[PDB]
């Protein structure tokens, strides 16, 4: 029974580097499948961001290919997602992913954490 | 990348009615998927491969289209069924979704 | 006036390396398929993952990008163009 | 003239299954690529060359005659040649 | 007179294509193949994986003859 | 060890179904390989029709796709073939065959029943 | 669809010659095979990748050729030899067989 | 048939010093290979897919390059690297070795 | 580890057959991978001639197929290079190769043999 379960902060400033844990319960990271991030802007429109595999090799959407990273953690079952350069327009709920290879069919998601990027307090 | 134009985008229905969805993409696909998104919730699976259901989906549900155009149908809609229904695609690097059009209900 | 004649001969070329191109790739998933399936077949006889394996198989069988009826359309479009 | 048309029906039509034909082949390798590692990964369950499948598997993710940006490259060709 | 300019330059990238295509299903071809066999050694510790052993590395459709023959049929209509 | 073996019927009226079943012995249709249906009309031509894969996966001639179906019993180790609207140009005989699954190499062959379609009794 | 014709439609040979038999197709193809049959009864395998002989095939027989055409030809011609002989391609769906050429002894 | 030239033809260098050399190809290949050669002694791998060091190779050389233009790089020089390299591609049959850049010491 | 050790005749007259043994010691020739042959002109050229499958299976050169043919024998875990014609051309270093199957990654060699043509 994987659950995804992911974690962060819920604000960031401007031009600031975004990090995102995702614990894996119930599954290896390392034994199958690709796991993803997608995020949904305040209007409701999804966005595919990237996943690594199972082996480790990654892929990125290209029109965040100078932006986006992502590492694992082997030991712990984590995965992470790395966004140094961010603006207001980073602005939305982020989301974790469990996909086929062949495919991008997301048969399991995270609860959802929301992530706005503004400089006041 | 591909725009998968998803109409009509906000509709609205009575239980037991039949409603349907299009998606049309832009450009020629490769795979189909359809997802629910009730609010304040992650988006469940619901349609893949645009025949096939997903674990827990209603028998009402059942997907069709060919080529670049799609449908999404409920036999007969129930008051659970109110939710953005969002399209995706996956042909080459990136998959792209749909803007998700946002069924309700009349009283 | 000779345009036609190499346009035709040249599409007419061209179009039967579109064909040649899409049935190796046919028959190249053909194996996959039965490649993965003696492989499941094994692992199962040496007793989970065989739900993701049905996964995969069904995608590979689900393609909808038509390869082929589009050719036809190809072959189609020449026909007309050298009538010219 | 048609002759412009006609070259910019049958090169949009063209690009269409070169852009197909590409999507194919590297759904094709994902399974490949995937499907060796549930082999090497049954051979290891079953008990020491944990060798040339490594290398072979670095050969498959390491192509580098492109296909991506190439196929690109000759749609804008077309788009400039239908100004004519 | 630019046409002729242009049909050569668009013919060419299109060969260009062609010949990237071809040269990878046949190394996916090789690899299912050996793929086979280190599956079909597993095994043992029979039969048709022969047949289709031999009918993946005994295709006629060429693929490597008309590609060449193609790119001459550009050149001489270059001459033009 | 392997032997192809189709009983049907005879004589069938037009505008009828055809239905036809090919038992085999010595081995399993689900384990392997392919199954098809070729018919031979009395100008010793021969057609393919369809066959069904080992998985259920089946394949029609385009020229009859639209009036040819193809179905089995694994339990008992039968496929059967099913052509709803029939003329007098279906006077052939028709036999079962197995064959490779990548290519098309008919191996096995069965005996060979004879189907005339006519009216008059 | 792809048109496989076979020439001649008849030929008669007396025993001991050497026999040809050619099958042209209408565009290329990419697997070519060889069967019999003998008058009530079912088509035999006997050629696959239009150079290997299946089991129970004398060595007299071999086949060859390549591109669209392709040949069957018999060594020294015997007495069970005389039947229709069938050419079958494999390039897509579907599959299309020959006219068949029938065999005589003479 | 791709042709494969390596413009530094005999480069001689010395010790502790920026070292580079390219391959250039005439067309587009899949594989990038690079091979160490010394007196009297057989070739021995030295880089596989244009980025990959071998077993045992120092991790002063570098590997890059991308279309048709590859570089084999040497951040320390050292005399000891003094021998022949070759650049392999491998995009159809056959397969077309390099010239050799020969690099000396002084 | 695997150690190749080819052998063969040192001169060879013009318009003869030239014979070449490779002997693989610590690894079958059976078990997988490729086995090739590639020779070095004495102008320091590498020039790829062929090989064989661990299956059987040939590849040659498109310049050589008229000329070239390569055997194999299980049993004593070697395989052959032949040649029937040959010229002044043909001087040059002979080596051993074995390769992974799907590219040319030739990660190891033989000695390296020196075959010459002449009429001395």
């Amino acid at each position: 029974d994987v659950q995804l379960q992911e974690s962060g902060p819920g604000l960031v400033k401007p031009s600031q580097s975004l990090s995102l844990t995702c614990t894996v319960t119930g599954y290896s990271i390392t034994s199958d499948y690709a796991w993803n991030w997608i995020r949904q802007f305040p209007g409701n429109e999804l966005e595919w961001m990237g996943y690594i595999s199972y082996s480790g090799s990654t892929s990125y959407n290209p029109s965040l290919k100078s932006r986006i990273s992502i590492t694992r953690d082997t030991s712990k079952n984590q995965f992470f997602l790395q966004l140094n350069p961010v603006t207001t327009e980073d602005t939305a709920t982020y989301y974790c992913a469990r996909s086929v290879i062949l495919g991008a069919w997301f048969a399991y998601w995270g609860q959802g954490t929301l992530v706005t990027v503004s400089a006041a307090s | 990348d591909i725009k998968m134009t998803q109409s009509p985008s906000l509709m609205s229905a009575s239980p037991g009615e039949k409603v349907t969805m299009t998606c049309s993409a832009s450009s020629s696909i490769t795979y189909m998927y359809w997802y629910q998104q009730k609010p304040r919730s992650s988006p469940k699976p619901w349609i893949y491969l645009t025949s096939n259901l997903a674990s827990g989906v209603p028998a009402r549900f059942s997907g069709s289209g060919s080529g670049t155009s799609y449908s999404l149908t409920i036999s007969s809609m129930e008051a659970e069924d109110a939710a953005t229904y969002y399209c995706q695609q996956w042909s080459s690097n990136p998959l792209t979704f749909g803007a998700g059009t946002k069924l309700e209900i009349k009283r | 006036n000779d345009w036609q004649k190499n346009s035709t001969r040249l599409w007419n070329s061209q179009s039967s390396i579109d064909q040649k191109l899409a049935n190796q790739i046919n028959d190249l998933r053909q194996t996959v398929i039965w490649m993965g399936d003696r492989l499941m077949s094994l692992e199962h006889r040496f007793q989970e993952s065989e739900h993701h394996w049905d996964m995969v198989r069904r995608h590979l069988q689900g393609r909808e990008d038509n390869l082929t009826l589009d050719i036809s359309k190809l072959k189609e479009q020449i026909f007309e163009a050298s009538k010219a």
